[PDB]
């Protein structure tokens, strides 16, 4: 070892965005 | 009211066009539940995508690219109505268009429509928005063009499975230049599609580290917005995750100290785990990376939280003290236990997560080979670092651990105890 462990948990922002203005 | 819209929208009367799309572009821009479903049935859409072309006219462009924008917004079953009647060649094309508004309507579309889903974000790619969407990148740009183009730049790199590494190399010089600005939305964008390109392979950390982002990512930790700091935390912990010299890039500027601050602060579980994940990847490095953590001061509140925090800062923690051991040097080890993290290690050998288990016990039996060199060198009675972990009470978890189903655990525990409890 030691052996580097990428990220396991879905993390990001918003997909889609409404214009309402 | 409705067969006057559509009769409108097909009529051949430029102001009778224009009446009618901006009526439809209210009805889709309101609040809640919008009529998504009854725009598309009224049969519009494809007179929407050939409003798009009018050049002459750049009212009503800006107005059926703004419509489909908010169709484009809805389910997968919206967007791709708006494909199917070719709205994303025409929106690539509307980049570079003599009005900033169709231009920024245009950006808005295509990042809905890469939004979606990677084969849509695919789609959009392959029709080559990519290169005119950083053409309108400058000096000159207004911020509202800065934050719509961040914002889709990031559903361009969004995505499991990735987009092609060629595909989303041409956005990381500006990418690198967008994480300079202080606007919070652009940051946060700006952070969301770097802590996607940096999610992979080793050459793809390579080409992040080479566009100049290490220093001010390591600020971006000290944001005081946690929607800046999200993925700007996810952005350094996925550099960390390459090897010693891209790991470098990191510690080079003072980030074990930002770390630390995370740790130390009234912040939310799921920031520490984080943090405690990214120091992981650090000690995982080598003794230089390692003596940077030591020096930092990190060590103390990090068997700390080994020892008191909630289960999954605990895990993080875990590999953290253990990466530590494993590539350590023997004074490094020894400061390791003077800092206290024998007990914590020892605690959770009786976890329900096998992984753990194996990390502290890989961490307990490192430890053990130091205190046996500390013996054989002095000529002692004892391995004094055996002595603490009987202490600890992690000899009768270790003597336990005898009759755990795992074998790469029971095969551990056997070895342990036959090289230092005979």
């Amino acid at each position: 070892s030691a052996v580097k462990r990428p990220a396991a948990t879905k993390k990001a922002g918003q997909a889609k965005k409404k214009k309402l203005d | 009211s409705l067969p006057a819209m559509i009769g409108g929208v097909y009529s051949d009367d430029n102001n009778l066009q224009l009446e009618a799309t901006t009526q439809f572009r209210k009805l889709l821009s309101i609040e809640r539940s919008p009529p998504i479903e009854e725009v598309i049935q009224s049969g519009v859409v494809p007179r929407f995508v050939q409003f798009l072309t009018r050049e002459d006219f750049p009212q009503l462009q800006f107005e059926a690219a703004w419509a489909l924008t908010n169709i484009a917004s809805g389910t997968s079953e919206n967007t791709k109505v708006v494909i199917d009647h070719g709205a994303v060649p025409i929106f690539v094309k509307l980049l570079g268009s003599s009005s900033d508004d169709v231009r920024e309507q245009a950006v808005w579309a295509l990042g809905n429509v890469a939004g979606d889903s990677p084969k849509c974000r695919d789609l959009v790619l392959a029709n080559g928005a990519l290169l005119p969407l950083l053409a309108q990148l400058n000096e000159h740009t207004k911020l509202s063009m800065l934050r719509n183009a961040t914002w889709t730049l990031s559903n361009f790199c969004r995505g499991k499975p990735q987009p092609s590494f060629e595909q989303t190399r041409p956005a990381l010089p500006a990418l690198a230049r967008l994480i300079h600005s202080n606007d919070e939305e652009v940051l946060t964008d700006a952070c969301w599609a770097l802590s996607y390109l940096s999610d992979g392979t080793n050459d793809k950390i390579q080409a992040v580290i080479e566009a100049g982002v290490c220093p001010r990512l390591v600020e971006l930790l000290l944001h005081p917005s946690p929607s800046v700091l999200i993925p700007a935390l996810r952005t350094v912990g996925n550099i960390v995750t390459g090897d010693d010299a891209q790991t470098q890039c990191i510690i080079d500027h003072q980030a074990l100290p930002c770390l630390l601050s995370l740790l130390t602060q009234n912040l939310k579980k799921s920031i520490k785990k984080e943090a405690c994940w990214t120091i992981s990847n650090i000690t995982a490095g080598n003794k230089d990376q390692i003596q940077a953590v030591i020096n930092a001061g990190i060590i103390g509140p990090l068997v700390n939280l080994l020892q008191t925090a909630e289960f999954d800062i605990k895990k993080e923690a875990a590999w953290a003290i253990s990466n530590a051991t494993s590539g350590g040097s023997h004074d490094q080890i020894k400061y390791l236990v003077s800092e206290g993290c024998i007990k914590p290690l020892c605690d959770l050998l009786i976890c329900p997560d096998i992984r753990i288990v194996t990390v502290c016990l890989e961490g307990l039996e490192n430890i053990l080979k130091v205190g046996e060199t500390d013996k054989t060198l002095a000529a002692g009675d004892v391995n004094v670092f055996s002595q603490m972990i009987d202490e600890a009470e992690g000899l009768e978890k270790i003597e336990n651990l005898q009759s755990h189903d795992n074998n790469e655990i029971y095969e551990k525990a056997v070895k342990i105890l036959e090289a230092y409890w005979m």
